[PDB]
Formats: structure tokens, sequence, C-alpha cells
């Protein structure tokens, strides 16, 4: 659990800060992950392991990890600011706790599209595909981020580069199968027990890391996010 | 070697806490060296005997020029404990704490010891800690405290030629290295410069519980102390504080004589139990 | 889960080099991939271990070359008259079994170890579904409490998968098919060491084969020696 | 990892927040604590202990774990109140012109204990058989060298891992952590803490010449008077911030309601105004 404002506010030139609290289990344990989400497009990273940026996020961003709370600063916000910004942490009871967002609203190449949505009868379900165009997926991770329509987003589950060890979200464990094959770049997730509540994108998301984020907790982060598709299952 | 003994008059008092007094008289109760004891007059005109270490000693080095560069401590010395070199070399006073059987006689290089181990501790400080009649007196106060091992120290130079005797004169010690090391110490050793190609004479002291009264200056030092265990007139000066007593009858402690054995009579038993012929039996029970 | 061709006759021992593909990698970390000539009837035998430095057997196959992502076993002018099944083994990384690939029939025409150390099995005929029953394979010669040995089993049709590995003293991994259901126990350190059932869940009715070396991180150990199965014939 | 650095670190402020901007690592796992509170915790001793793994073992490195590297050249105990400190070094570990200098020991006879370092090179012997020395078919090399090599993926590359095992034994505690200090503000009632020993009370400059040795001062009660500053070598005196007593002069509440307030030990200017003895 991460506490995050809901809705702040802000006016332009100057710059405003932005706070994550969580317990020392979660970020007292691990690094904080900042992602900005633009309205409409898919969500990018912003600040991974508190410290660096990667080389898309210019420096008009910076993250502070003083005690067990992660602080935001944006150093003069403009206009192309105006997006959704989530923390995330991997808790050490194996999860990955995602925050709420902040509406910090104010008013004055690799591709990794997936599909295999669409609406299906209820208490079944289909498989969840994914793809790639030569990215080494064998050096990489892949996250599975779901996003309800106008609500925030959260952990599924987690494939390693090695293809061993996965973990999976309290709620989706057992009724879920992640996997990978020899073949070309893809990943295939097979819901089970489907309660209608699932009504979301399920973005296949890129990693860095090579096993599961529990081992290296300083270097885990999320790289280009990819197009999902929209599953309305709707029993 | 007959060991001799010599005079502590008035010498063998420190600076028991860092705090700065002034104009006062404070009464201290800790390991100090009792006034008019008996002190070992070895003579190292060859000596060195392995002399205990019960607690604290007050380690003499009157020498010329480097006589005496060196102690050692340790309750085992056959490789079993850590020891405590305090070499006093050329610009080099570096402390080991390691465990090693140097040898049964370390005279003084690598000559020392013989082997090495895992070192726990060692210290790097960089200052070494070391005419006509004017000799150089210095005196060494070491403790046994479980948080440090309380070096103390003071060097002055003697006015006299008079045979090797320990001046009469106050002088205090303060404290220059405190080890953090801790280490279980019963005995020491003195380590001498060979030189071969009197001499010198070094004093040893064993501290004791005392209680004193030390009088501070107005910049800040012991001018006097006062032990309350030397006569019936200092008892006065310690049951009130002051260094000048007037006219009259003081109370001090009470006396009291304390018992040297032990009557434990109980009363005749003249029967003890039949359990005896209960036990003796060649067929018990089933 | 690996990429082998299901068979391989046309052109007999000119230019079958058949390898097995589905790596995507460079084979992990140590580049060893061995390959099984698993004959119908006997025990399998070992055949190469490295890319090259063949073992003491037939001189007529070697130049095993990893070409692209794929161990290129060149078998070409070996000879014409073979029935049996090439396996290769791949993917090294940590903790993960399944390592052999699967059933290529690399018959040229398709018509036309025991005084080693020791062979000894349980023979188990007509299993009882469940209970536990125990499989040694007693070594005479090689210590049976020092090397490192494994069990593999193998069913009619489907090809071998790694079951058990056991290391020398304080490890005791299983496989990802029994998943907790198998408990490997050592016996004697002087005598033997032998297998547990526990229960089987009417998978197990495959025949086994206890090998005196690891199959992914094979060593060279002198000689590579197996041992004749027994059929399991479960009744559930 | 079979000869692996022991590195015995004390006597000084270890600052792990600057452990975290040294070198881009890639694991901070602490088992024992968290970071922030280890720099306010004292020890006695750290244990630095050194190896290089590859990228698949860095699991094996926990407190109780089997494996071909956690049971055979490293093992944790289940009490490890250290971190687990580790980063991928494939930038100047891996040339093209092989690597046969590193090893693992892939042959042991059992567990080794805890916390040891097992440095031999005899030839393993696989029983029933007196090896004195040789290589075939019953004793071989009980090492083995790694097979790192720069156009390779992440997991069989060379990770540095390094571990700081911390104890407490029957030994006063050496490395604590680095201190903060703040700027020394004049003569006001305020508080202050100057190493160790704590109160409220006005700085004040001092002329008492205090000796090299000594740093607090006292006087005929057991209360600080006057401290040197740890940092500064600045004597101070400490005087007790301005408390008194207050009394009320009125003339009777029968004739008026007008009264008057006496401060005691007051110089009128540390609260008409009149200034009496
Ligand atoms: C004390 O120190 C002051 C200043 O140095 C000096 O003038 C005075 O003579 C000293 N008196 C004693 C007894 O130390
Ligand atoms: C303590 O550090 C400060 C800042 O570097 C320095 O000015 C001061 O002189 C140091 N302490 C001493 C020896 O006075
Ligand atoms: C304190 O009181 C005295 C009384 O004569 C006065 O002269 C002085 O200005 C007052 N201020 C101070 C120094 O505290």
């Amino acid at each position: 659990v991460l506490t995050q404002p809901p809705s702040a506010s802000g006016t332009p030139g100057q710059r405003v800060t932005i706070s994550c609290s969580g317990s020392s289990s979660n970020i007292g344990s691990n690094t904080v992950n900042w992602y900005q989400q633009l309205p409409g497009t898919a969500p990018k990273l912003l600040i991974y392991s508190n410290n660096q940026r990667p080389s898309g996020v210019p420096d008009r961003f910076s993250g502070s990890k003083s005690g067990t709370s992660a602080s935001l600063a944006i150093s003069g916000l403009q206009s192309e600011d105006e997006a959704d910004y989530y923390c995330a942490a991997w808790d050490d009871s194996l999860n990955w706790v995602f925050g709420g967002g902040t509406k910090l609203t104010v008013l004055g190449e690799v591709q990794l599209v997936e599909s295999g949505g669409g609406v299906v009868q209820p208490g079944g379900s289909l498989r969840l595909s994914c793809a790639a165009s030569g990215f080494r997926f064998d050096d990489h991770a892949m996250h599975w981020v779901r996003q309800a329509p106008g609500k925030g987003l959260e952990w599924v589950s987690v494939i390693s580069g090695d293809g061993g060890s996965t973990y999976y979200a309290d709620s989706v464990k057992g009724r879920f199968s992640i996997s990978r094959d020899d073949s070309k770049n893809s990943l295939y997730l097979q819901m089970n027990s489907l309660r209608t509540e699932d009504t979301a994108l399920y973005y296949c998301a890129k990693d860095r890391s090579y096993g599961p984020p529990d081992v290296f907790n300083y270097e885990y982060g999320m790289d280009v996010w990819g197009q999902g598709t929209t599953v309305t299952v709707s029993s | 070697l007959p060991p001799a003994y010599t005079n502590s008059f008035t010498r063998g008092v420190y600076y028991p806490d860092k705090v700065f007094r002034s104009s006062v008289l404070h009464s201290t109760q800790d390991l100090f060296l009792p006034f008019f004891s008996n002190v070992t007059w070895f003579h190292v005109i060859f000596d060195n005997p392995v002399l205990p270490f019960n607690d604290g000693v007050y380690f003499a080095s009157i020498e010329k020029s480097n006589i005496i560069r060196g102690w050692i401590f340790g309750t085992t010395l056959d490789s079993k404990t850590q020891s405590l070199l305090i070499v006093n070399n050329a610009t080099n006073v570096v402390i080991k704490v390691c465990e090693f059987q140097f040898c049964n006689d370390p005279f003084l290089e690598f000559r020392v010891y013989s082997s090495a181990n895992n070192c726990t501790f060692e210290y790097v400080s960089q200052p070494f800690l070391m005419q006509g009649n004017f000799k150089n007196l210095r005196e060494f106060v070491f403790k046994n405290i479980d948080g440090y091992f309380k070096i103390y120290s003071k060097h002055t130079p003697i006015i006299v030629r008079e045979p090797e005797d320990l001046p009469q004169g106050f002088s205090a010690l303060e404290p220059l290295v405190d080890l953090p090391i801790g280490i279980n110490i019963t005995r020491f050793q003195t380590l001498l410069a060979l030189h071969r190609s009197g001499a010198a004479a070094y004093y040893v002291g064993y501290l004791q519980p005392r209680t004193f009264l030390l009088k501070y200056n107005e910049n800040g030092t012991i001018t006097d102390a006062v032990d309350c265990a030397l006569d019936p007139l200092s008892e006065t000066k310690c049951t009130l504080k002051s260094f000048t007593v007037e006219k009259g009858i003081y109370q001090t402690s009470n006396f009291r004589v304390q018992p040297t054995e032990s009557i434990v009579r109980f009363p005749n038993i003249t029967n003890l139990c039949p359990f005896d012929e209960v036990f003796n039996a060649t067929r018990f029970a089933s | 889960v690996l990429t082998q061709p299901p068979s391989a006759s046309g052109s007999p021992g000119q230019s079958v080099t058949i390898s097995c593909t589905g790596t995507s990698s460079d084979f992990g970390g140590y580049n060893s991939v061995s390959w099984y000539q698993q004959h119908p009837g006997k025990a399998p035998k070992l055949m190469i271990y490295e890319v090259s430095k063949r073992p003491s057997g037939v001189p007529d196959r070697f130049s095993g070359s990893k070409s692209g992502n794929t161990a290129s076993l060149t078998v070409s002018g070996l000879q014409a008259e073979d029935e049996a099944d090439y396996y290769c083994s791949s993917y090294a990384g940590s903790n993960n079994f399944d390592v052999f690939g699967t059933g290529t029939k690399v018959t040229v025409l398709g018509g036309g170890g025991g005084s080693e150390v020791q062979l000894v099995e349980s023979g188990g005929g007509l299993i009882q579904p469940g209970g536990s029953l125990r499989l040694s394979c007693a070594a005479s010669g090689f210590t049976v409490s020092s090397n490192y040995m494994s069990w593999v089993r193998q069913a009619p049709g489907k090809g071998l998968e790694w079951v058990s590995v056991i290391y020398s003293g304080g490890s005791t991994y299983y496989a990802d098919s029994v998943k907790g259901r198998f408990t490997i126990s050592r016996d004697n350190s002087e005598n033997t060491l032998y297998l547990q059932m526990n229960s089987l869940r009417a998978e197990d009715t495959a025949v086994y084969y206890c090998a005196r070396g690891e199959i992914q991180p094979y060593y060279y150990y002198g000689m590579d020696v197996w041992g004749q199965g027994t059929t399991v014939t479960v009744s559930s | 990892v079979y000869a692996w650095n022991r590195k015995r670190i004390s006597n000084c402020v270890a600052d792990y927040s600057v452990l975290y901007n040294l070198a881009p690592f890639f694991t901070f796992k602490c088992y024992g604590v968290s970071p922030t509170k280890l720099n306010d915790l004292c020890f006695t001793n750290v244990y630095a202990d050194s190896f290089v793994i590859r990228g698949d073992e860095v699991r094996q490195i926990a407190p109780g774990q089997t494996g071909n590297i956690a049971d055979y050249n490293y093992k944790l105990p289940d009490d490890f109140t250290g971190c687990v400190i580790a980063w991928n070094s494939n930038k100047l570990d891996s040339k093209v012109s092989g690597n046969y200098n590193y090893l693992y020991r892939l042959f042991r006879k059992s567990n080794l204990k805890p916390f040891e370092r097992d440095i031999s090179t005899e030839i393993y012997q696989a029983g029933n058989k007196p090896c004195n020395g040789v290589a075939g078919f019953n004793c071989y090399f009980p090492l083995r060298s790694y097979s790192f090599r720069p156009t390779y993926g992440v997991g069989h590359q060379p990770y540095r891992v390094v571990v700081l095992s911390f104890e407490l034994l029957h030994a006063p505690a050496t490395v604590c952590g680095p201190k903060k200090s703040t700027n020394l503000v004049k003569n006001k009632c305020v508080n202050f803490n100057f190493n160790g020993l704590k109160g409220t009370g006005v700085l004040t400059e001092s002329n008492k010449k205090f000796l090299p040795f000594q740093q607090f001062g006292r006087d005929i009660a057991d209360t600080t008077d006057a401290v040197r500053d740890p940092q500064t070598l600045e004597i101070l005196d400490i005087t007790p911030c301005s408390f008194g007593g207050v009394s009320v002069i009125t003339p009777g509440t029968n004739t008026s309601n007008q009264v008057a307030v006496l401060y005691q030990g007051v110089n009128c200017t540390e609260v008409n105004v009149f200034q009496t003895r």
C-alpha cells in the first residue's frame, strides 16, 4: 500500500513537490519508481532507482528517497507536464504495489504492441498475446500492468528473462499462467476463473533487468511500454 | 636478582575525569597509587620479569636517551590471547593487538615477535608516546578498564643528581590515548633496548581502590592530593572537605573488628535413618 | 522446450547434419551441448559432450560446431545402417529442467557399460498405483556417495527429461513435474543410493535411468556409463 | 569465490549514504535493518567479503539456500544483518583472450560451514582408491573455470558481489555513523546537545583557560558550566536560561484594581519600568 495525493494542483513557472508515502517493508527495503502517463497515450518511464533518469527524460525531473518516502520535483513545469504520475515499489512479500495517481493539472525504437482482447463469455477467457521486433527478449523481463478505463494501474504478473521463477499478484494468483516460447519475441498469459472484474488494457510492459525483481532491488525498472488492446468482458 | 624497594611519597595521582574544575576540592573514588607505598626498584644496569597486572601499574622509565622504549601486556603469552605491544621506536608508536607467541625474552626490528595472526586492532598514531645533572623522569599510569586501556603519561626534568629514586614532589598525569580494544590482561613485560655493542632503572607499582581529595588550581591543574588511608590526620581532611583543619576534635569513620572464624554447631544426630538396612537386600523386589 | 526435426532420412550419411534449433541465445554459460544416441532396448550411449574433442568411441562423427544459434553435429560419412534417436541438450540456465529435445528419427536406413562399473535396478513389475517403491543403482565401482548422479525418465513416444538431480551432500533439488511429491533420500554411504516414489500421480509410468553424471552440466567423469531401465506398468 | 577477502574495517564513520552514489549498483538488499536506521547504530567491526559470480547465481546468495555456489563456496547463516550489495562488472572483467582465471569448485565432499573459506588445491578423491595425484577415471580437478565472454547476454556476466557482515561482541563499538552538526548560535535561550551531554541554556563567550585535554567543565554541583566545541576548539560558558519568580503588588481589591508586577532576578532586559536590587 502506497499513499499518494489523488489530485494535486499547481501554477506555471514555479515548481511543485509530489510525494509518495510507504512503509519500510516496500520503500524502506527497495527503490521507488515514478512513471508518467499522458491522457490518451501509453505510459512511459520517468524516474528509476530514485537517482538516474532515462535518455528520453530530460533534466526537468528529479527524485529523492529521504527516509521511507519518495519525493518528486519538477523545476519549471509547463503545459506539457500535465500528466498522471504513478509510484511503484516492490514489496518484500513478493508483490509489486503501484500508486494511485496524481492529477497535476495546470490550466495556465522497438514496438511492443500486443493484442488478444475482445469481449468473451464470463467465467472463462482467452489467451493474452504480446510481441516485439528485435530487442533481445532473452536479456529482458516482462510485466503485465493492466489499467482500467479511468482508473489507475496495478501489477498482474512478472516473467524474468531467464524464464524460471515467476510471480503473480495477490488476486490473480493460481488462476493465471504466464509463459514464453523459444520462438520470436512473444508472451503468453492464460487467464482462468473470470470474475468480470477485469475490464482493463493489460499492458505488456518491457523491463531492463534479467531475473525477477526480487534479487535485483536496485536495477529493476520498466522500459518503453506498448499499445495494448481494450478487453471489455462486461459479463 | 633481589628485587628491592623504594618510596612513593606523593607520586601516582592522575586526572580521574576529563572535566575542568577551578578553585574547588574534589573527592574521587577510583584506582590510585597509595601514598608511601612499596614499589619495586628493578635496575636495568639485565632484568625483565613477568610481573602481574591485577589492576593498573605506575611504570616509571627513568633512562638517559633510549633505554626503555616499549612495554607488552597479556594473560597467556602462549599464542592463546591477544597481546599489546607499545614499542616506542623512532617516530613510530604503532600499537598492535594481534595474537602470537613472540618469544621468552623480547629484547630490542622484527626480533620482538616471530609469527602473526588475525590482528583485530592496530593503532597508527603518528606522535610517539614517549646536561650536568638534569635527567628525565617519565611515568605512565595504566589501568584495566573494560572501556579503554587508560594510558596516562607525564615527563619532567629532575634537578639534582641524587641516586636513582622517586623525587619529592607532586605531578599529575593527563590521558594521551584510549585504545577501545578489550582483552583480558593479567601480566605485563617491559621491553628494554639491548644496545650492548648503572644505566637505567624502572619502577613498577600497583594501583588500589582508594578515596582521594584533589585540589584544583585557578587554571585547572591539580596542585596537591590527600589519600584517606594514610594517617588519622588525612581522615579529617577527607570527612570534611578542606586542606587545613582547625584546632579541635573531629568525628571520623566507625571502628569495627571483623571476625576470622565461623562456628556452625548443629545438634548431635544420633539416629540417622533405617535406609541403610532397607537398601541392603539380596532380593529387593520385582 | 527445444526445437528438433521430427525425422531425418533423406540423403543417408551425406547431408543429414541434424541439429537442435530453438535456442535464440548463446547457449547461456558453459557451451557444452551433449548428444545422446538412444537405441531401442539398452540404455543410451554418449556420443559427444563439447563442440569438439569426441570421447573414446566411433571416430566418424565429429565437428559439432555451433553454427548460428545451433550445434550442427556433422554426421555425414558415418554409416548407412542405424536405428536410434539422437537427443541434444541445451538451455543451461540455473535450475531449469527438461533440457532434452524431442524425438528425432535419424534412421539413415530404417530396416537395417556392462562390466564398466555396474548396472542394477529394482525391477518394478506390476507396480501398484501409488504406494512407495524404491529403485536403486548400486555401483561396486565408482563411488555412489561422492559423484554427481541424476535420474531421467522416458515414456513410450515421448522424449527424455530431467526428473531428479542430487549434488554431493547438501542438495535435494526436484524437477518441476513432481513439484514436491518426489522425495529423494540417499541410502547407506557405502552400499548404494536409492529413490522413492511417494504416491505417484499416474504419470510416473515412464521407465527410469539412473545416470552416474549430470546431463546439462555434464563433466567428463572418465567414462559415461548408463544402466538398463525397467517398466513401471502402473495399474491405476 | 574460493579465496574471498575478509577485510575487517573499523574505527571510522561508515557513511552508507555515499554507497548509493559510488557505482551504479544493481542490488542493495539489506536483510537485517533499514539503511536509514543503519547510520544511527554502533558496530564493532564490519567484515567485507567480496567475490565474483554469474548473474543467475546472485539469487543463491541468501541467508540459507542451496546451490552450486551457495553451499560450495560461500554460505550465509540465518542471522545476516548486513547487505548483499552487488553489481555487474562486464566492462573490464571480460576480454576475448580466454578467461581461464576464475573457478567455482564444482566438486566437493559436503556443504561447507557458513562463513568459511577453503583455500585448497588437492585433487578430488572420489573414494575407493588412494589417489596420490592422478587424473583419470577416479580423481579429477575439483576446480573448473568460468566462460565469461564479452559477446554474451546478462545472466552469465561477471557480477561482483560484496557482503558486509556485522557483529557485536563484548567489546566497545568503534564504527557508529557520521554525526551531524548545525550552526553555532550566539548567546540566547536555546537547547544544546554538544557531544553527548545535553541541556538548555545560554551559550556565552567564556574566558576560562581549559587544559588541552579537558572537554567539559562543572561547578561545586554536578551541572555543566562551560564546554568546548568539539569541531572548532572554542570554549563557551553555559548559563541557565532566565527564570525567576513573579510577585504581584495589589493595594487591595476594595479601592482599585490596578496591580504591579515584580520579576525577581531580572535585569529589566530579559523579561513604567524600574530596575531595583
Ligand atoms: C594561570 O594562567 C594565567 C594566564 O596564562 C597566568 O597569568 C597565571 O599566572 C596562571 N597561574 C597559574 C597558577 O597557573
Ligand atoms: C573542523 O572542520 C572545520 C571545517 O572543515 C574546520 O574549519 C575546523 O578547523 C575543523 N576542526 C578544527 C581542528 O578546528
Ligand atoms: C544588567 O544589570 C546591570 C545593573 O547595573 C546593568 O548595568 C546592565 O546594563 C544590565 N544588562 C546586562 C549586562 O545584563
